C-alpha cells in the first residue's frame, strides 16, 4: 500500500513496510520510500527489485542533470525519465511508482504505471492495498488540507492497507515535502502491529547440538616471517 | 523443470551481540536422486560471507563470480569489501541480468571492520534486496526456516548460545524437506575470529 | 468516450474523465485532451501508456517543425500521428482523433484507427462508449453550427456515451479551438446526468 | 459449468446494536453496456430477513422464485405460520448455502454471491455469506465483489469487532453504508447511482428504501486537473 | 471455464497430552488477498468428546464436518447409544473422505479427542482419506512453518543431553496442558508474523475425561 | 539410456561406458567408445544428445592440447574439470546449449594423488570418489556406498565396478551391449580388454 | 565523411619526446594560478575568477567545481576542456562506481578514472 | 521403499515410513505394511489413501472367505482380489504398487505384485524404489537362498537403508516383518537417523558421508 | 435489430429482414416477427434455429394453455419463453424480446437476454444494431406516444441501426398491436434510407 | 517392448514370447509366461498394456473352457480364433478398449493341420505360416521370409526361431531376458526347456 496526498504548501507519501513471496512475509520491515533527488522521492509497488533498480537509474541520471544545469532537479524530469525507460520494456519491468516532490516550479504529485503512463491527482493509491487505500482517500480528503489533516489521512488510507490487504502490513513509513523546507523522512512514523512476548525461551542448554568437526577458519592474509 | 528446485539445498544467518552465524546443508542431487554430501554453500571473501542456494550451477558461476570482483575490488580500493557494500554489488550484478536471471537465493552475512556493528541481508534472484535486523532464509525449506527462527530466535545472543539456535533452526528445518539435509555446517562469526563446525545429523 | 466536432468559428474536442483496469476505476478525473501544438489537440482512447507515448513523440516532431517552418498544419500533425500509429500497428492499441484551426482551413478533425489509416471528417467519435451514440451523433449533427449548439451537441452525445459504458464516465471535458484563443470547459455529474 | 450475461455488482451490509443494514446498486449489466436499470437485487422474505444478490442476474430470478416458493411452501399445514413457525434468517441462509453448494458439486453451479441480513426470534442479529462454491462465513461487516475490497475497510473503521456493535447506532451504522456505495460510485466501473437499503431492527421491524440516489459528491477539483504530467493549460 | 475449488487459508493444530489433547485453529478466513471474517470458527465440538476441523476449501471443510457430525447422530441411533471411540471415527472419516475419491474434498482433517485407555490421541487425513495416529499435527497453510518447531519442541528432535555430544538423545516426556498451550500459542504467534493468510484470533479446544473446554487469544490483524 | 560410471581408488581411477549407440528403436552400433583422453593422465566420458556428446569432448581436447603444447606443461585435473564446467556453464544459456553430461578422471602428478569430478549438462560440478550418470546413477550409487572403501586398490576397484556392471545388466530394461573400462594412473591411460 | 583519423596525433620524436603532451603542459603554464592545501581536519582548494570582461557576470562561470559530495575540483589551462572533463568525471564516478557499489567513490580511484581518460586523448587515434 | 523376498526360512518385508506432498514431508512414521490376518501382510507404495482404503478393505474380503469356507484364502485368491477390483477403476487415476505376502500349506511362502495398472505378477523377490518396481533388491549381491533369519532381516533393512540415504522421498524409520508357517512376526521400527550411524560404524560402508 | 415500444394504444414490434452466415446475406426479406398467441407477438435475435425452435415450443404451449384455462397474459408468455431459455442456457443463443396487448394490462413488453432473466420495460431493444441506437432511443422514447409517433420513433430507430451494422439491413418489418387488431406494416429501403 | 513370435511347421506350431515385464524404466519380472492354455490343442500368446493382456487372455481361457465342459468338444483354432478377434472387434468401439495383440497357435484334430492366427487389438486377423506382434516384427519376417520353408519339421522350425532370437537380442536395444518356447501338436502343448 503506497499513498501520495497533495497539501496546502506540500506533498506528502506514505507506504506499508511488508514485502510478500507467494503468501510468504519475506520482509517484515521494508523501506518502499525511495529517494530520486533530496527533495524528490517516490513510492514503489510491484516487482520490488524493478522498483529499486528503477528509482537508483533516474535518481543517479537526475542527479548528473541537476550537476550538469546547475538547477534543483524538477518532477517532471525523473516522471520523463521513468516513464520512457518503463514504456521501452513495454511493462516487462514491473514498476508501479507514486512520484511525489517539490522544486522551483512547485508541488507535484505523479503516480507510474509499468507499461509507462503517468497521471497527475490531488490523492493517488498503488498495490494490492490501493482499494483499501482509496476508500480512506475518497471519504475524507477535501481542497485546501494543512500539513497535519495530510499526513493524518495518508496514514490513515496505509492503516486501511495493512488491516484489510493481506500483501500489506507491520509499519507505517511516511516523508513529508513541504515548498521551501527540507523533506522529513519519518522512517516507522507509526508501530501498530508489535509483536507480543512468547510464552518461553527457547534458549537450549549448551552442548545440545552433535558437532563431528571443529575448526579455526583463516580470514586473514598470508602473514610475514 | 522449475531450476530452482532442481539441485535443492538452504542457507539461514541470524545476528547476536557483537556477533553473527550463517549456516547450510551439504546435499546436492538431481531431483530425487542424491549426488553429492560435501557440496558447501557458503563462501568467504576477506571477512564477509556468502551464503548461495537454487540452481547448483548459478551456485558456484556466482562464487567464481563474486571471487573475481572482490579480488579487483580489493586491488584497486586496497582494503576488504565490508558487509553493506558488498550486498549493493550482489544486487547491482543480479539485476543486470533481470530478463535472464541467475536461479539462485543468495545471502550476505559479516560484521563490519570499522563500526562493529552485525549484519546480514537476503535477496530474490532479480536482486532486490532483504535487510533484516533479526534473521535471513533462503532454499527450498525457507517455509520451514521462517517458522523455526520465527520462534527460536530472540534479540542479544551470546556466540555459543547463538550457534545453539542457528544449528536447531538449520537441522529441524531440513529434516522436513526432501530436498536438503545429507550434513550441514555453521560459522559462528566475531569482529576477528570465526568458528566452523560440522553438525552430525541424519543422512535420509 | 471522445469526439471532436468543426462548427463555424473552428473546432471542439469532448472526452470523458476514465481510465480502467478491468472493472477498478483507476483513476476518476482523466484529461484524455492533450497538446501536441498551441491550437492541435487531440483525443486519447486506447491504451493510456500508448497514446502518452505517441502524443509526446509528436508534440516533440511539431515543436521542432515549429522551429525550422513555422505553425505545422492539422494535416502535417495527423499525418506525423499516423506515421508512427501505422509502421508501429504490430505494438500499439492506439485510437486517436486530432483536432486543430488554422485561419486558412479553419476548423479540421482527422481520425486515427487501430490500423493508423487516417481519415478527415466533419466530426468523429471515437472509444468503447462511442458505438452507443454512432445513431444519435448522425441524426443530430449539422454543419456550421454556433459555440453553443456545438457545446449541448457534444455535452448530450458524451452524456449518453457515458450512461450506457461502464469503462466511460467522471466529468465531461471540452477544449474550444477558435480564432480567439482556447478555452476549457468542464461539465459535472449533476448536469450532463439530467439532460 | 456456464458463464455469467446479465450480472450485479457489489451488495455491502453490517450488524448494529439493535438490527443488521444492507444495500446494492439496481443495475444489471451486460458486460461493460449498463443495460438494465431498475433491477431490484435486495428480496425481502417477510418482515425479518432480506437477501442482497449479486452475480449473474438469471440466477438472480431463480432464486428469487426459489425463496417466494419457500414462503408458500411453509405457510403449508401451518397455523403458527406469521409467529413462532415464520421463516428466521438462518432458516433460509442454510436452505441456499445447501442448494449452493449440491449446484457446485454437480459442476452446474448458480453464479452468484449471496448475503443473508435479518434479526431472528431471540432479537439477535444475523448477517452470513454464501456463493457459487458454497463457501460460507459471518462478520460484523460482510460485502461481495469491489464491495468487498473498498466497502469492507470503510465498515471495519465502525465495528472492527463483536464489543463495537452495541456501541453502533442506527443512524452512525446507515451513514456508513450510504458513503461505501458513493465510494462504489467512484470507482466500480459495472456500479450505477440509483440503489436501495433495506434497514431490519428489533424495535422497528423492517423498512424498504427504494430509488435512493448517490448525493454529496466531490468533482470540483476536476477542473484544476490538466495533461499526464508536463502540460500547464 | 469454472473452477470448483477455492483456497480459505487457515491453519490448524492438534497436540496429544498423557490424558488431554487439544485441537487449534486461527478464526481468519480469506479468499485471495480479501479477509473475509476475522472469527469464523474451524474447530468444532461433534459429540462423544471428539473435536473436528477440516482446513483448506472451506465450502468442502463445512460439509465433511457435517457429514460426520450426522454420522455420530446415526452411530447412537443405529447401535444403541454407543459412545463413539476415536479409533472409529478416525475410520468413520476414512470412508467419508474416500467417498468423494474422483471429486475429492480439498481439506486437511484433523480430529482429537482420548483414546479408549483415556490417553490423549490426534488422528491425520489427506483429502482422499489416507489417516495415521499422531502425537502432533499441523495442518493448512502454515503447516510448514509450525511443524518443524513441534518436532523441535514437542518430540525433542536433533536435541541431545548436554556433555555426551550427541551420544544419548534428550529423554522424550509427556508435556502439561499448560506447557502444551503456550507452544500452541508460540506457534500461531510465529505463523501469524511469516504467513499473510493466518491471524486475527485463536481458538483452542481442550479435551479431558471432565469434557470439552474452548479457550481464545487474539492474534495480529494484519 | 547410456551408461557413464567413474570410481576413483587408492592410486588410480576407473572409468567404465556403455558401447551401444541407439537413436530410438535402433541399435546404430555396439563398439562405440564414449571417451576423450584430454592430457595424458586426463580422461573425459560422456553421455547425452547426439552430435553433442562428440563435438563438445573433441572441442573440450582440442582446447586441453592446446594448452599442453603453448606451456608444455599439463594442466592439473581440477584446472581441466573448472574450464569443462566453465564451458557448459556458458552453454545452458545460449542459443542452443550442449545437452552432454561428462565425467573426468585424471591423476594430479603434482599431489600425486587421483581425483574424479562429475559435471551435468548445466555446468554443476563436484569432486566423488564414485559417480554416475542417468537411470544407472540411482542402482550404482546405493551398491558403492555400502561397498567402496577409499583405500581401495586397482584390483579391487576393478571387481566392484564388474560387480556394477553385473547388476546393472540385470536390474536394466534397456540393452547397453557391456561396457569399456579405462585406468588413469600415475603410468598414464590403458584400456583393460577383459571385462 | 567518416572519422578517417584512425592514427595517433601524439608520438614520439628521436629525442623520446611526446611533443603534443609537452606543448599541453605549455598551454597549463599559460593558465591562471591555482593551488591546494591539506589541513588536519580539512583541504582547500582556490584560484583567481579571472573575468574576459566587466560585462561578463563572473559567478556564471564556475572554475572550482562539485565532482561527488566529498571530492572537489579547480584547473589551470583551457576552461572548455576542463568543462567537458568534468562533466565526463562526474558521470565516470556514477557508472563505474556508485552504481555497481552504491557508495561514491574514494577520491585515489576517480582521480585514476579522470586520469585513464586523459591518458587515451594521448594515445587514441 | 518397500521390500519383500522369498528365502529357506520364509519371507522378509522391509518398507519406509515417509509420506511427502511434493518437496514437503508430511510424515516420517507411516505405517507402509498392513496387517490383513495373521499369516497375510500387505505392502503400500504410490497414493497413501488407495493402498491404505483397498488393502484394509482386501481384509474384510479376505474375512468373508474364511466365514464361508471354514479356512484361510489363498495369496493367490487374496492378491486375485484386490488385481480384479483396481482393474474395475483401471484409467480413473487410481495410484497403487503393493505386495501381497503370506504362508499357506496349499501354496508355501508366496508374494504376489499387485498394480493400480492391473499388473498381478508372482516372484521370489520385488522391490519399489520411488516410483520404480523391480524383481530385483537395491543390493541384491548379498541374496543367496539359504539365509539365516536373522542374517535375512538384516540384509532387508540394510536394503531399506541404502535406498532412505540416496533416495530423497524414502527415510523416517524401517518396519520389519518376518513371515513364515503358522503367522508373521514384527521385528521393530528402527529410525533411519540411529540405524544410518551404527551400520556406518559396524559395517565400515558409506565412506562417502563422513562422521 | 429488433425493438418493442409500448405506447397509448398498445404495443408496436419492430425489426429488420437481414439472416446471415459470416458476411454473406442468407436471407434479406426474413420475418424476425413471430406470433405464438393471436395478440403475443416476439421479436427474434441470436441463432435463427435456436429462437425458430423456442417460438414453436412457447406457440404449442399456449395453444395447449388456451384450449384448457383461455386467452394467456402477456407476462405467462414471457414466463414459458424465460423457463425454456433458463433452464436451457449452456445449449442456447437465443435473445428475444416479448411484446403483447391484454385489455386488462393494455401493451407490455418484456425482454429475456442470453441468460434468461426477464426485465418487464416501456420498451426494449436487441440485436447486434441495439448497440448504436441505446443513445438514441433512451433520448427520444416517451410514454404514451400516439400510433403515428411510434412507428417515427421504431421507423428512425431502426433506420439507424441498419446504417452502422453490418448484420442489420432490407427492409423494416412491424406489427402493430391494438383492441382494433393486429396491423403489419413495411418499410422499404428509398423511405427509410433518406430519414 | 515385448516380443511374441510363431512360426507353424509342417506339423505343429511354436510360440516364442519374451520373459520380461517392464514398466517405464523399471524391469519388474525376467521369467515372465505371457501364454494361456485356451484348450488341450489350442495356445494363445498375448503382448500389450499392464493388466488389459492377463485379464483378457484369462478371460477367452474361462469362456473356452465353458464351451469344452458343456459340448464335451475341443473347439477348432479357426472357431477359437474367430471368437477372440470378435471380443477384440467389440472392445474397439468400447468405453475403455482392451490394449491385446495375441498370437493363436492351434493343431486341428479334424484336418490333422496346424494352424497359426494372428490378430492386434483392433480385431484384425490373418492366418500365416509365420508371425509376430511389435518392433521384432520387421526383423523376423524378413528373415523367416528368406529361411521359412512350407514342409519344415519342429527340430528345424526351432532352430530357424533360435536364430530369429540371437539376431533380435543384438538388433533390439530393449533388454527382453530371452524367450519362451512353447510347442503345439497332435499329442498336445509342450515347453521346450533348452533354449
Ligand atoms: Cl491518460
Ligand atoms: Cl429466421
Ligand atoms: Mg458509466
Amino acid at each position: 500500500t503506497i499513498v501520495g496526498v497533495k497539501f496546502n504548501n506540500g506533498v506528502v507519501i506514505a507506504a506499508d513496510t511488508r514485502s510478500t513471496q507467494g503468501p510468504i512475509v519475506a520482509d517484515k520491515n521494508c523501506a518502499k520510500l525511495h529517494r530520486i533527488s533530496p527533495k524528490i522521492w517516490c513510492a514503489g509497488a510491484g516487482t520490488a527489485a524493478d522498483t529499486e533498480a528503477v528509482t537508483q537509474l533516474i535518481g543517479s541520471n537526475i542527479e548528473l542533470h541537476s550537476l550538469y544545469t546547475s538547477r534543483e532537479p524538477r518532477v517532471v524530469s525523473a516522471l520523463q525519465m521513468l516513464k520512457q525507460h518503463l514504456f521501452k520494456y513495454q511493462g516487462h519491468i514491473g514498476a508501479y511508482l507514486i512520484v511525489a516532490g517539490v522544486d522551483p516550479t512547485g508541488s507535484h504529485l505523479f503516480s507510474i504505471h509499468a507499461h509507462g503512463s503517468t497521471d497527475v491527482g490531488y490523492y493517488l493509491s498503488l498495490g494490492s492495498g490501493s482499494l483499501a487505500a482509496m476508500a480512506v482517500l475518497e471519504s475524507h480528503w477535501k481542497q485546501d488540507l494543512t500539513k497535519e489533516e495530510a499526513i493524518k489521512l495518508a496514514s490513515d488510507a496505509i492503516q486501511a492497507g495493512i488491516w484489510n490487504d493481506l500483501g500489506s502490513g507491520s509499519n507505517v513509513d511516511v516523508c513529508v515535502m513541504e515548498i521551501g523546507k527540507d523533506a522529513e523522512y519519518l522512517r516507522n512514523y507509526l508501530t501498530p502491529n508489535v509483536r507480543e512476548e512468547k510464552q518461553k525461551s527457547y534458549k537450549f542448554p549448551r552442548g545440545t547440538t552433535a558437532v563431528l568437526k571443529e575448526s579455526i577458519v583463516n580470514i586473514c592474509d598470508i602473514q610475514e616471517e | 523443470s522449475d531450476p530452482s528446485s532442481i539441485n535443492g539445498g538452504i542457507v539461514v544467518a541470524m545476528t547476536g551481540k557483537d556477533c553473527v552465524a550463517i549456516a547450510c546443508d551439504l546435499r546436492l542431487g538431481s531431483q530425487s536422486l542424491g549426488v553429492s554430501n560435501k557440496f558447501e554453500k557458503i563462501f568467504h571473501y576477506g571477512h564477509v560471507f556468502l551464503g548461495i542456494t537454487g540452481l547448483a550451477t548459478d551456485v558456484t558461476t556466482l562464487n567464481e563470480m563474486f571471487r573475481y570482483k572482490t579480488n579487483l575490488y580489493k586491488l584497486k580500493e586496497e582494503r576488504a569489501i565490508e558487509p553493506e557494500t558488498f550486498t549493493q554489488l550482489v544486487s547491482s550484478s543480479l539485476y543486470e541480468r533481470r530478463f535472464g536471471p541467475y536461479f539462485v537465493g543468495p545471502v550476505v552475512a559479516g560484521i563490519n571492520s570499522k563500526s562493529g556493528k552485525p549484519f546480514i541481508a537476503g535477496f530474490d534472484l532479480i536482486g532486490c534486496i532483504d535487510e533484516a535486523k533479526d534473521f535471513i532464509v533462503s532454499g527450498t525449506a525457507s517455509d520451514q526456516l521462517f517458522g523455526m527462527c520465527e520462534s527460536l530466535y530472540e534479540p542479544n545472543l551470546e556466540p555459543e548460545d547463538l550457534f545453539e539456535t542457528i544449528s536447531q533452526a538449520l537441522l529441524n528445518a531440513a529434516d522436513r524437506d526432501a530436498l536438503s539435509g545429507w550434513g550441514a555446517v555453521v560459522y559462528i562469526i566475531k569482529k576477528d575470529e570465526v568458528v566452523k563446525r560440522y553438525l552430525k545429523m541424519r543422512q535420509d | 468516450s471522445i469526439m471532436a466536432v468543426t462548427f463555424k468559428d473552428g473546432v471542439i474536442l469532448g472526452a470523458d474523465s476514465r481510465t480502467t483496469t478491468g472493472a477498478y476505476i483507476a483513476n476518476r478525473v482523466t484529461d484524455k485532451l492533450t497538446r501536441v501544438h498551441d491550437k492541435i489537440w487531440c483525443c486519447r482512447s486506447g491504451s493510456a501508456a500508448d497514446t502518452q507515448a505517441i502524443a509526446d513523440i509528436v508534440q516533440y516532431h511539431l515543436e521542432l517543425y515549429t522551429s525550422q517552418y513555422g505553425t505545422p498544419s492539422t494535416e502535417t500533425a495527423a499525418s506525423v500521428f499516423k506515421e508512427l500509429c501505422y509502421e508501429n500497428k504490430d505494438n500499439l492499441t492506439a485510437g486517436i482523433i486530432v483536432a486543430g484551426y488554422d485561419d486558412k482551413n479553419k476548423g479540421e478533425v482527422y481520425t486515427i484507427p487501430l490500423g493508423g489509416s487516417v481519415h478527415k471528417l466533419p466530426y468523429a467519435i471515437a472509444g468503447s462508449g462511442s458505438t452507443f451514440i454512432y445513431g444519435y451523433c448522425d441524426k443530430n449533427f449539422r454543419e456550421n453550427m454556433s459555440k453553443e449548439e456545438t457545446v449541448d451537441f457534444i455535452k448530450h452525445s458524451l452524456s449518453q456515451a457515458i450512461k450506457w459504458d461502464g469503462s466511460s464516465g467522471g466529468v465531461i471535458r471540452m477544449v474550444v479551438l477558435t480564432a480567439a484563443g482556447v478555452e476549457r470547459l468542464i461539465f459535472y455529474p449533476d448536469e450532463y446526468e439530467q439532460l | 459449468t456456464q458463464q455469467p450475461i446479465v450480472t450485479g455488482t457489489s451488495v455491502i451490509s453490517m450488524k448494529y446494536d439493535n438490527g443488521v443494514i444492507i444495500a446494492a446498486d439496481n443495475l444489471g449489466s451486460y458486460g461493460s453496456l449498463l443495460r438494465f436499470n431498475g433491477v431490484e437485487r435486495l428480496i425481502p422474505v417477510g418482515d425479518n430477513t432480506v437477501v442482497g444478490i449479486s452475480g449473474d442476474i438469471s440466477d438472480m430470478q431463480h432464486i428469487e422464485r426459489l425463496l417466494k416458493d419457500l414462503v408458500t411452501e411453509n405457510a403449508y399445514d401451518n397455523p403458527l405460520a406469521d409467529a413462532e413457525e415464520a421463516l428466521e434468517p438462518s432458516y433460509i441462509f442454510e436452505y441456499l448455502a445447501t442448494v449452493m453448494y449440491q449446484r457446485r458439486s454437480k459442476m452446474n453451479p448458480l453464479w452468484n454471491a449471496i448475503i443473508v441480513a435479518g434479526v431472528q426470534s431471540n432479537g439477535d442479529q444475523f448477517l452470513r455469506y454464501v456463493n457459487l462454491l458454497g463457501v460460507t462465513y459471518s462478520s460484523p461487516t460482510l460485502a461481495t465483489g469491489f464491495g468487498a475490497h473498498m466497502a469492507n475497510p470503510l465498515l471495519r473503521k465502525v465495528v472492527d469487532r463483536e464489543s463495537d456493535i452495541p456501541k453502533t447506532t442506527v443512524q452512525v451504522a446507515e451513514e456508513a453504508i450510504v458513503n461505501a456505495m458513493r465510494v462504489l460510485y467512484y470507482r466500480d466501473a459495472r456500479s450505477s447511482r440509483n440503489f436501495s437499503l433495506a434497514i431490519i431492527d428489533k424495535n422497528t421491524g423492517l423498512t424498504f428504501k427504494k430509488n435512493l440516489q448517490v448525493e454529496n459528491m466531490k468533482w470540483d477539483f476536476a477542473k484544476d486537473i490538466k495533461g499526464y504530467g508536463t502540460q500547464k493549460i | 471455464q469454472f473452477n470448483p475449488y477455492g483456497d480459505n487459508g487457515g491453519t490448524i493444530l492438534g497436540i496429544a497430552g498423557e490424558d488431554f489433547a487439544v485441537l487449534a485453529g486461527d478464526t481468519r478466513n480469506i479468499t485471495d488477498y480479501s479477509i473475509n471474517s476475522r472469527y469464523e470458527p474451524k474447530v468444532f465440538d461433534c459429540g462423544d468428546n471428539i473435536v473436528m476441523s477440516a482446513n483448506g476449501f472451506a465450502a468442502d471443510g463445512d460439509a465433511l464436518v457435517k457429514r460426520f457430525k450426522n454420522s455420530v447422530k446415526w452411530y447412537h441411533f443405529d447401535h444403541n447409544d454407543k459412545k463413539l471411540s476415536i479409533n472409529s471415527a478416525a475410520r468413520n472419516i476414512q470412508h467419508l473422505l474416500y467417498g468423494k475419491r474422483f471429486f475429492p474434498y480439498y481439506v486437511h482433517t484433523i480430529i482429537a479427542g482420548l483414546d479408549e485407555d483415556g490417553k490423549g490421541a490426534v488422528y491425520s487425513f489427506d483429502p482422499v482419506g489416507s489417516y495415521e495416529r499422531e502425537q502432533c499435527r499441523a495442518g493448512g497453510a502454515a503447516a510448514s512453518l509450525i511443524m518443524p518447531f513441534l518436532d523441535n519442541q514437542v518430540n525433542f528432535k536433533n536435541q541431545y543431553e548436554p556433555g555426551t555430544n550427541g551420544k544419548v538423545k534428550k529423554p522424550l516426556k509427556y508435556l502439561s496442558v499448560e506447557e502444551v498451550i503456550k507452544l500452541v500459542r508460540d506457534s500461531f504467534t510465529s505463523a501469524t508474523e511469516r504467513h499473510i493468510q493466518v491471524g486475527d484470533g485463536l481458538e483452542i479446544l481442550i479435551v479431558t475425561k471432565d469434557g470439552v473446554r474452548k479457550e481464545f487469544y487474539e492474534l495480529k490483524r494484519d | 539410456m547410456d551408461i557413464i560410471l567413474g570410481i576413483r581408488v587408492q592410486d588410480s581411477v576407473i572409468l567404465a561406458s556403455s558401447k551401444a549407440v541407439t537413436r530410438g528403436i535402433s541399435v546404430l552400433k555396439d563398439s562405440d567408445d564414449k571417451t576423450r583422453q584430454l592430457s595424458p593422465h586426463t580422461l573425459m566420458s560422456f553421455a547425452g544428445e547426439a552430435g553433442d556428446t562428440v563435438q563438445f569432448a573433441e572441442y573440450i581436447q582440442a582446447n586441453i592440447q592446446l594448452y599442453s603444447i603453448r606451456e608444455d606443461y599439463e594442466l592439473s585435473p581440477q584446472a581441466v574439470s573448472s574450464f569443462v564446467r566453465q564451458e557448459l556453464a556458458k552453454s545452458i544459456r545460449s542459443r542452443r546449449p550442449y545437452q552432454v553430461n561428462v565425467l573426468i578422471g585424471g591423476y594430479d602428478k603434482k599431489k600425486n594423488k587421483p581425483e574424479l569430478y562429475q559435471i551435468d549438462y548445466l555446468g554443476t560440478k563436484v569432486e566423488l570418489p564414485y559417480g554416475a550418470h542417468g537411470y544407472s546413477g540411482f542402482y550404482t550409487f546405493s551398491l558403492l556406498d555400502h561397498h567402496y572403501r577409499p583405500d581401495m586398490t586397482t584390483e579391487e576397484g576393478l571387481d566392484l565396478l564388474k560387480l556394477c556392471v553385473q547388476e546393472l545388466e540385470k536390474r536394466m530394461p534397456m540393452d547397453f551391449k557391456g561396457v569399456i573400462v579405462k585406468i588413469v594412473d600415475k603410468d598414464g591411460i590403458r584400456q583393460v580388454d577383459d571385462f | 565523411m567518416t572519422d578517417r583519423y584512425s592514427f595517433s596525433l601524439t608520438t614520439f620524436s628521436p629525442s623520446g619526446k611526446l611533443g603534443q603532451i609537452d606543448y599541453a603542459l605549455t598551454a597549463v603554464k599559460q593558465g591562471v594560478t591555482s593551488l591546494g592545501i591539506k589541513a588536519t581536519n580539512g583541504v582547500v582548494i582556490a584560484t583567481e575568477k579571472k573575468s574576459s570582461s566587466p560585462l561578463a557576470m563572473s559567478e556564471t562561470l564556475s572554475k572550482v567545481s562539485l565532482l561527488t559530495p566529498d571530492i572537489g575540483a579547480v584547473y589551470s589551462g583551457m576552461g572548455p576542456d576542463y568543462r567537458v572533463l568534468v562533466d565526463k568525471s562526474r558521470k565516470v564516478a556514477h557508472t563505474s562506481y556508485k552504481r555497481i557499489y552504491g557508495e561514491y567513490p574514494p577520491t585515489k580511484l576517480l582521480v585514476s578514472e579522470v586520469a585513464k581518460i586523459m591518458q587515451e586523448a594521448t594515445q587514441s587515434g | 521403499t518397500t521390500l519383500a523376498f522369498r528365502f529357506q526360512g520364509g519371507i522378509i518385508v522391509a518398507v519406509d515410513s515417509r509420506a511427502t506432498a511434493g518437496n514437503w514431508v508430511a510424515s516420517q512414521t507411516v505405517k507402509k505394511v498392513i496387517e490383513i490376518n495373521p499369516f497375510l501382510l500387505g505392502t503400500m507404495a504410490g497414493g497413501a489413501a488407495d493402498c491404505q482404503f483397498w488393502e484394509t478393505w482386501l481384509g474384510s474380503q479376505c474375512r468373508l472367505h474364511e466365514l464361508r469356507e471354514k479356512e484361510r484364502i489363498s495369496v493367490a485368491a487374496a492378491s486375485k482380489i484386490l488385481s480384479n477390483l483396481v482393474y474395475q477403476y483401471k484409467g480413473a487415476g487410481l495410484s497403487m504398487g503393493t505386495m501381497i505376502c503370506g504362508y499357506t500349506r496349499k501354496e508355501g511362502p508366496t508374494i504376489y505384485y499387485v498394480d493400480s495398472d492391473g499388473t498381478r505378477l508372482k516372484g521370489d523377490i520385488f522391490c519399489v524404489v520411488s516410483g520404480q518396481t523391480f524383481a530385483y533388491g537395491v543390493l541384491d549381491s548379498n541374496y543367496k537362498w539359504d539365509l539365516s533369519v536373522e542374517d535375512a532381516l538384516y540384509l532387508g533393512k540394510r536394503s531399506i537403508l541404502a535406498a532412505a540415504h540416496r533416495d530423497a522421498y524414502s527415510g523416517g524409520s524401517v518396519n520389519l516383518y518376518h513371515v513364515t508357517e503358522d503367522g508373521w512376526i514384527y521385528h521393530g521400527n528402527h529410525d533411519v537417523g540411529e540405524l544410518f550411524w551404527k551400520v556406518k560404524e559396524e559395517e565400515g560402508s558409506f565412506n562417502n558421508v563422513i562422521g
